[PDB]
């Protein structure tokens, strides 16, 4: 099949800056050739047609051109509402390929996270577990290091994180970080504790809590 | 007034069958193509299969070559798939797209796409734990220990919706998701104004509203 090679995998760029995205199709693919646009949770939706074609309703910052077997989506100036996953797509034979496609951040200046730790629910106790949250609220850039100290001991393989896709409004980032103890091993503890590492931070930041206290 | 529809997705073992639905409206399918594109999470997209309704001509990946059958009903203006012989690989949102203008205008109009699970794991709804507090206080609830996607939450029945951070859910090594939900308030608010999280697992028929208090 022809392979639609795609750069970069991701970037980021401050809203108003040009953007480049560039697909290298395997072999001669003519202008049969389309860019989609994905934000999180929706369908795919059609931005560029034949190479080089602007679909109805899309902005006319979005354009698309054609050189050889290289196609390039261009974005003249980027917004916020911009921030999405593309896809390079060519259909000049069966079966029709999609490039990797390459996420589209938007950069802003360094915010340190807003950090709070949630020990257990005495509900959740009952059943005979204990989940530990730590949450690092609206921060930028998107790396991050949180690492759990019980009883000021390095704990390892016992926690899984999640974060939120970039928001809409402030561009920022929060992450979630979650502790899972049997009550047993939980109630053999004292003192339960997230330190974050972060760009936006001088110095590491903890928060924690005394079991029973 | 174009639009695809797609219906027929959700739960289904290892193994099984499953006939997805995509209804077409705003334009005679016997004019197009239509297509099946997924997409696996956390993946790209991949084209599944192509139909032209009018004489029934189909073209298929080679991933799902043999298993799967698209098709299509002009006079219902609709198109199937008929996946067979499930794989966990086949796991993925499903969506209905079609050719405009005959290729020239690509796959213009795509539906919301219908969410398909192959596993062998059962439904289980979510316990809901609160994340006591203790834009000044954070506060929240922990949704763990359910299966399959999706759980949708809600604050305040949508009163509160500034602020609101509902994270990603992530499998644990049960095989089974949890995510929390949070919410930064003043902290003035921490003793009298309530805060309920709204939790629905439609998969498991589970809904939940849990109160929240410092
Ligand atoms: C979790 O607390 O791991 C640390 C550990 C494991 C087993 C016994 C004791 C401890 N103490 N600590 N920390």
């Amino acid at each position: 099949d022809i392979q639609m090679t795609q750069s970069p995998s991701s970037l980021s760029a401050s809203v108003g800056d040009r953007v480049t995205i560039t697909c290298r199709a395997s072999q001669d693919v003519n202008t049969a050739v389309a860019w989609y646009q994905q934000k999180p949770g929706k369908a795919p939706k059609l931005l560029i047609y034949s190479a080089s074609f602007l679909y109805s309703g899309v902005p006319s910052r979005f354009s698309g051109s054609r050189s050889g077997t290289d196609f390039t989506l261009t974005i003249s100036s980027l917004q916020p509402e911009d921030f999405a996953t593309y896809y390079c797509q060519q259909h000049y034979t069966t079966p029709p390929t999609f490039g990797q496609g390459t996420k589209v951040e938007i950069k802003r200046t360094v915010a340190a996270p807003s950090v709070f730790i949630f020990p257990p629910s005495d509900e959740q106790l009952k059943s005979g577990t204990a989940s530990v949250v730590c949450l690092l609220n609206n921060f930028y850039p998107r790396e991050a290091k949180v690492q759990w100290k019980v009883d000021n001991a390095l704990k390892s393989g016992n926690s899984q994180e999640s974060v939120t896709e970039q928001d809409s409004k402030d561009s920022t980032y929060s992450l979630s970080s979650t502790l899972t103890l049997s009550k047993a091993d939980y109630e053999k503890h004292k003192v339960y504790a997230c330190e974050v590492t972060h760009q936006g931070l001088s110095s590491p930041v903890t928060k924690s809590f005394n079991r029973g206290e | 007034e174009v639009q695809l529809v797609e219906s027929g997705g959700g739960l289904v073992q290892p193994g099984g069958s499953l006939r997805l639905s995509c209804a077409a409206s705003g334009f005679n399918i016997k004019d197009t193509y239509i297509h099946w594109v997924r997409q696996a999470p956390g993946k790209g997209l991949e084209w599944v299969a192509r139909i032209y309704p009018t004489n029934g001509y189909t073209r298929y990946a080679d991933s799902v070559k043999g298993r799967f059958t698209i098709s299509a009903d002009t006079s219902k203006n609709t198109a199937y798939l008929q996946m067979n012989s499930l794989r966990a690989e086949d796991t993925a949102v499903y969506y209905c797209s079609r050719w405009g203008g005959d290729g020239f205008y690509a796959m213009d109009y795509w539906g919301q796409g219908t969410l398909v699970t192959v596993s062998s794991a059962s439904t289980k709804g979510p316990s809901v734990f609160p994340l006591a507090p203790s834009g000044t206080a954070a506060l929240g609830c922990l949704v763990k220990d359910y299966f399959p996607e999706p759980v949708t939450v809600s604050w305040n029945s949508g009163a509160l919706t500034s602020g609101v951070h509902t994270f990603p859910a992530v499998l644990q090594s049960s095989g089974l998701y949890s995510l929390s939900s949070v919410v930064t308030v003043p902290s003035s608010s921490l003793g009298t104004q309530t805060y309920i999280c709204n939790v629905n697992h439609k998969p498991s028929n589970t809904k939940v509203d849990k109160k929240v208090e410092p």
